[PDB]
């Protein structure tokens, strides 16, 4: 609706309060950090998509300083590039999940620098 | 409320902890390039994540430690290093830091060496236009960032990289490595300025490159496959680079000294190895964009930028004396050009040049017999223009084929429709090579082989063909490496040296994705026993030398001719060569 | 020592060898004596906490239909960096008629200075590309490219090479398989000048792979 | 006609063989024409007798044979503007195999240790 009046198009083939959006975003990040063998990759792609969409939708855009502290960001970075989760052909979540993580982080950074 | 400092801290922590093999290098570099590009690739884009000096050095040393670095990863590395040139440090420059350590030398040597142990298809080691453009952008950013501070270290770094790459067991010598990347870096090096660079590394690189190019020229191949850009352009560009290099004058203590009035042509003149190498390389090059033209230009500019004419006559007469001697068309023209002035002739006579010349004509006339066709060949040729000899001979193969190959031996078979093939061969799964042995009734001076595959469907054309010649017809013997002819409509294997051969074996390889061979016609071009450069290597060149000496300037022709007179048997030899048709 | 120092890499031949070397009773006794089983248990705990499941769950099944390797060339578009005499979209067909091969489906003319020509294929979305298929002209494959380099880009802007250009002179069918399937949205085929021909003739380009939910 | 069992009629000398071998190891960019010629000549050098150590032991003992074989099998070819496939062809491989087989035969009775 906002388009007729692209990075998340790989699935389909308004003004919001600041505090509750920040709380649900940081809880979504804590959900991301608590992803084990019970959780799956499609849930990861969809939570990344909804995280990027809520981050870009809220006015003003939520930045990462109020999203993650140093240990959470360090865990995310070692999750993205370290070979404790990116070893072999079974790298974290598969290439689709890595691409989705990259797109969500890129969207949040682009929202920060507007 | 910017999260930039904590992310910088986290990436520096990652860059320090990757040393224990806990982070993948390719994933780390790709992610840091993607997060730094959010402000389409461009060499002018400033990355948003500013890195650290220890992080950059650790990344560089772990890259230099890592062998079999793929070209995917190599282009990723080049883009990341371009970004490392784009950054600023928080007071020395980052480009000076990148250039100062030899780790950048090691990474660039691993990149341009083009080893690829992974390659089961080590076909052509070129890295492609995108990677060459990325490396060129990296070098251009290096010159821009080091032009204001210190171009000395950058020009010394480039000369050291080329010199170490061009030494024994190097990438230019062995021939491995991306040809496009090497020629793009060389043409990039052409535009650089070397006006403070040390004379020691300059001498090392010039000796190494002259040894490599002389070893390539004197020991060249016996065949050439005729079809662009090849390694001939690499030699042409290296000689152009050293043509630029020898024109640079040096000023000062002849050490860490160019300063845009002696020249380095004198420095390469003091080196006996280089003069012997370049004169020998001009000794076996043919006359009329080519290597001989390049060698003529580098020696011409060496003579032009040289101060004293004495240092011009000393290497020439030591090469002619130490060589019997090899005397070619460019060497004759250079000797005539360096003996243009009156002082040149006076200095040539003063240190005993003409008498040595006379001894050389006597020794060469006593040495070489005439190769010209005399009257005997004319008056016997008819008592019993390159012609074909395939119809005269017969053909055979080591394996029983479904049809004989004598149809290939016709002078001209009808090539208008090409229904199936003139001759076809079927391959067993175990075998890959099939040999066609053609026996001629007599040995002929073979010059060039012509192989025509099937023109309607050249999928059956052989992937590679090796030509082998035998003069006696029994001692089977190869000519050179099997040449790849896949995708070639016409196969022309010329010989630089015409060979007396009576039996010719064409060993054809299995095609790349076809089990059948289809051929149309085999030609055997050459001459029989009785069916410019050929006179220059004889004593005629030295006779031209005497004529130019005694006739260029008439004022010095007398006393020097009086020195040329009392040599033994001069007049008899002159009369005998005048009585000759030559 | 290899399993501990490796997290650890454990393959099918390694599993079979570990099962084979632990065949005897003394092997199990010696394995337990120097602390092997506890290290194994720690490895399962660390690996289970490490790797997330990659299997397709119910969400992909119940969203896949609300909106077996398939071709993706007809979906994308094609372009070239140089103005050709004809567009190359005929190469992008699912199956063009290959029965006579009159002249070529697509042809390219080479300038004397240039040797490489690039065909950039932009897909509407990034796909898990697995293998490239290039069919040259079948009636006269003298116009087949001497060598071809395949380059992939996931974002569609950061142009990026895959490997060394492979020599295809004398090849009727070009099959460039990938050991690692790559998420790519733009594919550049840089074709080299043939060995003794100034023209290129091609029939059909295929882009095989999967999607995120296919 | 060439054969690995043919005895050459000109018997050579030890100093001559060592000088030839060292000038071959000194010479770089040795072509494959010249390399197959070298292999046939070395096969003949295995075929000869000396006038009381064996000639095969003499050929094997010095590292010059290592240097010549390394230059042959390294397949450098700086001359090649068409460094396509460094294989030397079936005739040269058969000649080298015949040379190695003659080396094992001549050193089997005396000392296969050194071979």
């Amino acid at each position: 609706v906002e388009d007729e009046a692209n990075q998340w198009s790989f699935i389909n083939n308004f003004t919001l309060a600041h505090e509750r959006c920040i709380s649900v975003v940081q809880k979504l990040v804590l959900f991301l950090l608590s992803m084990d063998f019970t959780c799956h990759a499609d849930l990861l792609l969809f939570v990344c998509k909804v995280l990027a969409r809520i981050a870009n939708a809220t006015r003003p855009t939520i930045h990462l300083c109020e999203i993650v502290n140093e240990p959470q960001l360090e865990r995310l970075l070692l999750l993205l590039v370290g070979t404790d989760f990116n070893r072999g052909d079974i790298s974290w979540g598969g290439a689709w999940a890595q691409y989705s993580l990259t797109c969500m982080l890129q969207d949040i950074l682009a929202g920060e620098l507007l | 409320l910017s999260s930039v400092p904590m992310l910088n801290v986290c990436f520096n922590k990652l860059f320090s902890m990757l040393q224990v093999h806990h982070v993948q290098l390719e994933s780390l570099l790709q992610l840091w390039l993607t997060l730094s590009l959010n402000s389409l690739y461009n060499a002018n884009r400033i990355p948003v994540i500013s890195l650290n000096q220890a992080s950059i050095t650790s990344f560089l040393t772990v890259l230099a430690w890592y062998p079999n670095t793929l070209l995917r990863t190599w282009c990723l590395v080049l883009h990341s290093l371009t970004l490392m040139t784009n950054m600023q440090l928080n007071q020395e420059s980052t480009a000076h830091l990148l250039v100062s350590d030899p780790n950048l030398i090691h990474v660039l040597v691993k990149f341009l060496s083009g080893t690829s142990p992974h390659g089961t298809n080590q076909h052509s080691p070129q890295v492609g236009p995108t990677a060459t453009q990325a490396m060129q952008e990296f070098l251009t950013r290096l010159q821009v960032h080091l032009s204001s501070t210190c171009p000395q270290i950058f020009s010394e770094f480039l000369l050291k990289l080329i010199h170490i790459l061009s030494t024994e067991r190097g990438a230019f010598q062995t021939g491995q490595g991306p040809l496009d990347a090497q020629v793009k870096l060389l043409e990039f090096t052409l535009e650089q300025n070397f006006e403070v660079v040390s004379v020691s590394t300059i001498s090392a690189v010039i000796e190494s490159v002259t040894f490599l190019v002389h070893h390539y020229i004197t020991c060249s191949d016996k065949v050439m496959s005729r079809s662009e850009m090849t390694r001939d352009q690499l030699m042409f560009d290296l000689l152009k680079l050293v043509n630029i290099l020898v024109q640079l004058p040096l000023s000062g203590n002849r050490e860490y000294s160019a300063r845009v009035p002696a020249y380095v042509a004198d420095l390469v003149l003091a080196n006996q190895q280089i003069m012997s190498q370049i004169l020998s390389a001009l000794g076996l090059c043919n006359s009329s964009i080519s290597v001989g033209d390049g060698l003529f230009t580098i020696l011409t500019t060496l003579s032009k930028k040289a101060s004293t004419v004495h240092m011009m006559l000393q290497p020439i007469l030591t090469y002619m004396a130490c060589g019997t001697c090899q005397l070619s068309e460019p060497l004759l023209w250079f000797i005539l050009r360096v003996l243009d002035t009156s002082d040149a002739l006076k200095a040539f006579h003063d240190m005993g040049g003409v008498q040595l010349i006379c001894n050389n004509m006597v020794t060469s006339t006593r040495a070489i017999v005439n190769t010209a066709r005399s009257m005997v060949s004319t008056i016997m040729k008819f008592l019993d223009g390159i012609h074909n000899f395939a119809p005269l001979g017969t053909i055979t193969s080591s394996s029983p084929t479904a049809q004989p190959a004598e149809v290939l031996l016709q002078a001209t078979p009808p090539h208008r429709r090409a229904r199936s093939a003139a001759w076809s061969y079927i391959f067993l799964p175990e075998e890959a090579w099939c040999d066609l042995t053609i026996h001629l009734p007599a040995a002929v001076l073979l010059k060039e082989i012509h192989i025509q595959p099937h023109l309607a469907s050249l999928a059956t054309c052989p992937s590679s063909v090796s030509v082998e010649v035998s003069a006696d017809g029994v001692n089977m013997l190869p000519l050179s490496t099997p040449v790849v002819t896949s995708g070639l409509t016409y196969i022309k294997i010329q010989l630089v040296k015409a060979e007396v051969a009576s039996a010719v074996c064409l060993r054809l390889h299995r095609p790349r994705d076809a089990s059948t061979l289809g051929l149309s016609q085999i030609k055997l071009l050459g001459l029989t026993a009785f069916g410019e450069d050929q006179v220059s290597k004889t004593s005629i060149g030295w006779l031209r030398l005497l004529h130019h000496c005694l006739t260029h300037i008439s004022d010095l022709e007398g006393m020097m001719a009086s020195a040329a007179a009392p040599t033994a048997n001069l007049l008899q030899t002159c009369a005998a060569l005048l009585m000759s048709p030559y």
